[PDB]
RNA sequence: CCCGCAGAAGAAGCACCGGCUAACUCCGUGCCAGCAGCCGCGGUAAUACGGAGGGUGCAAGCGUUAAUCGGAAUUACUGGGCGUAAAGCGCACGCAGGCGGUUUGUUAAGUCAGAUGUGAAAUCCCCGGGCUCAACCUGGGAACUGCAUCUGAUACUGGCAA
RNA sequence: UAGCUAGUAGGUGGGGUAACGGCUCACCUAGGCGACGAUCCCUAGCUGGUCUGAGAGGAUGACCAGCCACACUGGAACUGA
């Protein structure tokens, strides 16, 4: 099963979760077939914050990916019409 | 137009009867700092003597340059005796990276940034022969467009 | 014996130099003449021919500035033991862009300046300072 | 050269032997050293310099040189050694740390005191 | 970290006048200067091309109070940065918060303007700044914080900065100790007398 | 098109099967010289249609034995 | 992370100083004791040994050791040589192999040009951005020097006919 | 380290494999690899990279990421996508 999940880069106490397309059984960091944009927590009010590529979305969630649990929260606050 | 400096000395001896009797052997460069150089070696019984002797002998030898702006214009080899010497004529920035000897005639020639390697011996008195053929060699594009009887915009664009 | 007739060519052009030598004969070909209409067009020699039905004989005619010669250096770059074929932007530039490197490209023998500007690369012949 | 003649036979580069056989990049190694004694140096010097021979630990039987004014090396006793020749006793390629294991301090020194294992005064 | 020693020595072996010791008063003739480093000071120095190398460098570290690990990093980005090795290399150095605060006039020497760097006076962009290694930007406003404003060290190390030849690539108000950043500085603006040249030669090899 | 490749053959005394040189002339990395190198595969071929010493073309197929997965597509300039 | 006291208060070593290589005197010792990365210092006036003062260089690090590359054009493809320095087999014949005079063809293997796919991400590199600054993290770009296929070019090299 | 090699090298037919195949058998032919280094011996996880270098190269493959391999030593299969 692929999945779309969160990477988990960054330094300590400094989080910074590259979304990523990836098979379930490969682990967290390892393997993926492509990365789809990213998120940052500790960003704040400023120019950059999260970035998603809801094309590449499609091609996956269209075809037969599941959406984990925060990134299926970061497709919601990048909106479709907000 | 002095900019004059010693490279080298270096104490020969002779031997003789008695014992051995030594000298002092300079080697001095000077140059106007654009595109004059002039090696001169010079040789006496003390060092302050020979050092003026050389200054005497470095003002009298001296050879024309063309160089462009602050710099060669084409990579030039030079080889004498037992020294190659390589010299690439680099961009605006940077100064002049090389050897001891090999930089003291870069410097006053006039050339500000030079690549340069000496391969081989680095004998002060033959590197500093090596730098001058070369200097003396290295011809620019105002020669070369009249060597071929051409234009000096067609050959250099 | 007589394995490179190119350098061969250039030898006898550096060697009538050094000599302080007129002309310079020698056994023709197809790509003696490329080269030494090279060599002329751009003005290291003054003139040449190409006299002979049967058993062609080229002979050059060098040329002298000052009581020195022309051609400073000339050298074989792809000579038969070690063949040297260049991509374009990998051509050489002798003597930073003064001096030539005949290149023999798909459209003719030709200098590399003229090989950058027409968008191709080749066979580097000789440099030539 | 011939370039042809290097295709058929590559340029074979100079594998330069290592000075100091303590083996596998090891920095220093223990000794259970045996015969503490003097030797006479080369020809324009002249000394008795004292110098032990060392039983490695990993199998090794090499002599090491004792630095310093005096020492507590004697029959057994188990130092440690550093790589560095001495250039004077032939045969003689290591020197023992001073301050390291059983071998002490030198005794009254001052100046240079990492080399030769002395603490503060 | 810091020095930290006598800090007059260090201007006799270089020669000339590196503001270490600067302060209140002008002019020193309290020293000796020139003729007496150290004990051995009357011997001339043969003095080799290594040697002018580093008493070049010395110089330049010694006048800006840096060390040669953070001085040898200045060069690795002097390096990769445009223009020339040599007017990069200085114009690093310039742009520390301890020269800026140095140059604006709100300390009598560059040590008493780090203290006051570090001692959470100095703020800049309307956020406090520790660090005397601070990089300050081009278009900054440096300024002291109102608690420690007109204290007595500053008011008085703010009319030494009359006498000084005050530099045109920054500004200061004087009257509420607020300071103006402007452009980066210019060779031909400041010293014209420390070489660079001899410094880039000596990181070269 | 099919990714042939031409070659000469070095032998055929294997009943349905031959044998065949493919000559490539690569570049040596370090030393800049042309090398005449050699690519000894192992090929089907229905009948015994190609002998010794001829050029042959060859196609990349199914693996048909140990060693062997390469199998004949046409003959072209046959032996002397 | 922010204020709140308090008082310079709790917070500096350790290499080196004969040439290479930045920095010198004085005592002790007398080819002894010892130093040494290379040359080399010590034989009763030691700048090199030991101490002392003085200096210089780094500084919460400093030196020593080991390990790799560099300098080493001292395995040289870019880029070395072989009369006397190390180095022409004692001299021939010769298969495989390397190389090959010259003019037409003709293919397109090499070679060259273009195009498409790929060369995982990180790393490196450049312009940004975010941690008080930096290291660190990070957006985009370039790059990944390649390999494959596909279309052309025919000068050169090869194959092939005269 | 100059010859190695008898399921060895190929064929026809049967079995077996998720899949093709000396994968494995029965017979048939006498091959196959090899000086552009087989066989044998010693050493070694491999790559992206890392360090170094003007670059070519040289060295290296700790940490992060991909692939392989192994799980007390030597075997075998069962279960299951
Ligand atoms: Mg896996
Ligand atoms: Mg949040
Ligand atoms: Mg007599
Ligand atoms: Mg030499
Ligand atoms: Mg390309
Ligand atoms: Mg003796
Ligand atoms: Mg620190
Ligand atoms: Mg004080
Ligand atoms: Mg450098
Ligand atoms: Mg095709
Ligand atoms: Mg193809
Ligand atoms: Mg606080
Ligand atoms: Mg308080
Ligand atoms: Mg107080
Ligand atoms: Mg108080
Ligand atoms: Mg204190
Ligand atoms: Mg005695
Ligand atoms: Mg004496
Ligand atoms: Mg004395
Ligand atoms: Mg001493
Ligand atoms: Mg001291
Ligand atoms: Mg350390
Ligand atoms: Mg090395
Ligand atoms: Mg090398
Ligand atoms: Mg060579
Ligand atoms: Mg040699
Ligand atoms: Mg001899
Ligand atoms: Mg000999
Ligand atoms: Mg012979
Ligand atoms: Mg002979
Ligand atoms: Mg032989
Ligand atoms: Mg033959
Ligand atoms: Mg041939
Ligand atoms: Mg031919
Ligand atoms: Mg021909
Ligand atoms: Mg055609
Ligand atoms: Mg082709
Ligand atoms: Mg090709
Ligand atoms: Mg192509
Ligand atoms: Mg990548
Ligand atoms: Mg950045
Ligand atoms: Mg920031
Ligand atoms: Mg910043
Ligand atoms: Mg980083
Ligand atoms: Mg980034
Ligand atoms: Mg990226
Ligand atoms: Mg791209
Ligand atoms: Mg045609
Ligand atoms: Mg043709
Ligand atoms: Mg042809
Ligand atoms: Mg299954
Ligand atoms: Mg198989
Ligand atoms: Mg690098
Ligand atoms: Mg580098
Ligand atoms: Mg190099
Ligand atoms: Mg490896
Ligand atoms: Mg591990
Ligand atoms: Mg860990
Ligand atoms: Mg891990
Ligand atoms: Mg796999
Ligand atoms: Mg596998
Ligand atoms: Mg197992
Ligand atoms: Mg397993
Ligand atoms: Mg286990
Ligand atoms: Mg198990
Ligand atoms: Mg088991
Ligand atoms: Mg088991
Ligand atoms: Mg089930």
């Amino acid at each position: 099963m692929v999945t779309i999940r969160l990477a988990r880069h960054g330094a300590k106490k400094r989080p910074f979760y590259q979304v990523v397309v990836a098979d379930s059984r490969n682990a967290r960091n390892g393997r993926f077939i492509e990365r789809v944009g990213f998120f940052n927590p500790i960003a704040s009010e400023k120019e950059e914050g999260t970035r998603l590529d809801l094309d590449r979305i499609a091609h996956w969630v269209g075809q037969g990916a599941t959406i984990s649990d925060r990134v299926a929260a970061l497709i919601k606050e990048v909106n479709k019409a907000a | 137009e002095l900019q004059e400096k010693l490279i080298a000395v270096n104490r020969v001896s002779k031997t003789v009867k008695g014992g051995r009797i030594f000298s002092f052997t300079a080697l001095t460069v000077v140059g106007d700092g654009n595109g004059r150089v002039g090696f001169g070696y010079g040789k006496a019984r003390e060092v302050p003597a020979a050092i003026q002797k050389a200054m005497e002998k470095a003002r009298r030898n001296m050879i024309n340059v063309a160089l462009n702006n602050g710099t060669l214009q084409h990579p030039v080899k030079g080889v004498h005796t037992g020294s190659r010497v390589f010299m690439q004529p680099a961009s605006e920035g940077t100064g002049i990276i090389a050897g001891g000897a090999m930089r003291a005639v870069l410097e006053v020639a006039g050339v500000h940034n030079v690549l340069a390697k000496a391969y081989g011996s680095t004998n002060p008195i033959n590197v500093v022969r090596a730098t001058i053929d070369g200097l003396e060699n290295m011809n620019s594009p105002e020669m070369v467009a009249a060597k071929r009887g051409k234009s000096v915009e067609e050959i250099l664009g | 014996s007589m394995q490179d007739p190119i350098a061969d060519m250039l030898t006898r052009i550096r060697n009538g130099q050094a000599a302080n030598k007129a002309a310079v004969t020698m056994p023709s070909s197809k790509l003696k003449v490329a080269i030494a209409n090279v060599l002329k067009e751009e003005g290291f020699i003054e003139d040449f021919k190409v006299e002979g039905d049967t058993k062609p004989e080229l002979e050059l005619t060098l040329k002298y500035f000052q009581g020195k010669a022309v051609v400073e250096s000339i050298q074989r770059v792809s000579r038969p033991g070690l063949r040297i074929y260049k991509r374009k932007d990998e051509l050489p530039k002798v003597m930073a862009g003064l001096g030539i490197a005949v290149v023999s490209t798909s459209k003719g023998v030709m200098t590399d300046r003229a090989a950058r500007q027409a968008g191709l690369g080749g066979e580097i012949i000789c440099y030539v300072a | 050269a011939t370039v042809n003649q290097l295709v058929r036979k590559p340029r074979a580069r100079k594998v330069a032997k290592s000075n100091v056989p303590a083996l596998e990049a090891c920095p220093q190694k223990r000794g259970v050293c045996t015969r503490v004694y003097t030797t006479t140096p080369k020809k324009p010097n002249s000394a008795l310099r004292k110098v032990c021979r060392v039983r490695l630990t990993n199998g090794f039987e090499v002599t090491s040189y004792i630095g310093g004014e005096g020492h507590n090396l004697q029959e057994h006793s188990v130092i440690l050694i550093r790589g560095g020749r001495v250039k004077d006793l032939p045969g003689v390629r290591y020197h023992t740390v001073r301050g390291a294991l059983d071998c002490s301090g030198v005794k009254d020194r001052k100046q240079a005191r990492s080399k030769y294992g002395v603490k503060r005064p | 970290a810091r020095y930290l020693g006598p800090k007059l020595k260090l201007s006799r072996r270089e020669g000339t006048d590196l503001f270490l010791k600067s302060g209140v008063r002008a002019i020193d003739t309290k020293c000796k200067i020139e003729q007496a480093p150290g004990q051995h000071g009357a011997r001339k120095p043969r003095l080799s091309d290594y040697g002018v190398q580093l008493r070049e460098k010395q110089k330049v570290r010694r006048i800006y109070g840096v060390l040669e690990r953070q001085f040898r990093n200045y060069y690795k980005e002097a390096a990769r940065l445009k223009g020339n090795t040599g007017e990069n290399l200085l114009a690093l150095l310039e742009g520390r918060l301890d020269n800026v605060v140095y140059r604006m006039g709100f300390g009598a020497t560059r040590a008493e303007a780090r203290q006051l760097v570090s001692h959470k006076a100095i703020m800049v962009n309307g956020r406090v700044v520790n660090i005397a290694s601070y990089q300050v930007s081009p278009n900054d406003v440096v300024s002291i914080r109102e608690k420690a404003k007109k204290q007595s060290r500053v008011k008085a190390a703010l009319e030494l900065a009359e006498q000084r030849e005050k530099p045109t690539w920054l500004e200061v108000d004087a009257g509420k100790m607020e300071g103006t950043f402007k452009r980066k500085p210019e060779r031909s603006d400041l010293s014209a007398d420390i070489n660079e040249h001899l410094i880039v030669e000596l990181y070269s090899k | 098109k099919i990714r042939t490749l031409q070659g000469r053959v070095v032998s055929d005394k294997m009943e349905k099967s031959i044998v065949v040189a493919i000559e490539r002339f690569v570049k040596h990395p370090i030393y800049g010289k042309f090398i005449k190198r050699t690519t000894k595969l192992h090929v089907h071929d229905e009948n015994n249609e190609c002998g010794i010493g001829d050029v042959v073309e060859i196609r990349e197929c199914r693996p048909l034995s140990k060693t062997k997965s390469w199998t004949l597509v046409r003959v072209v300039e046959k032996a002397v």
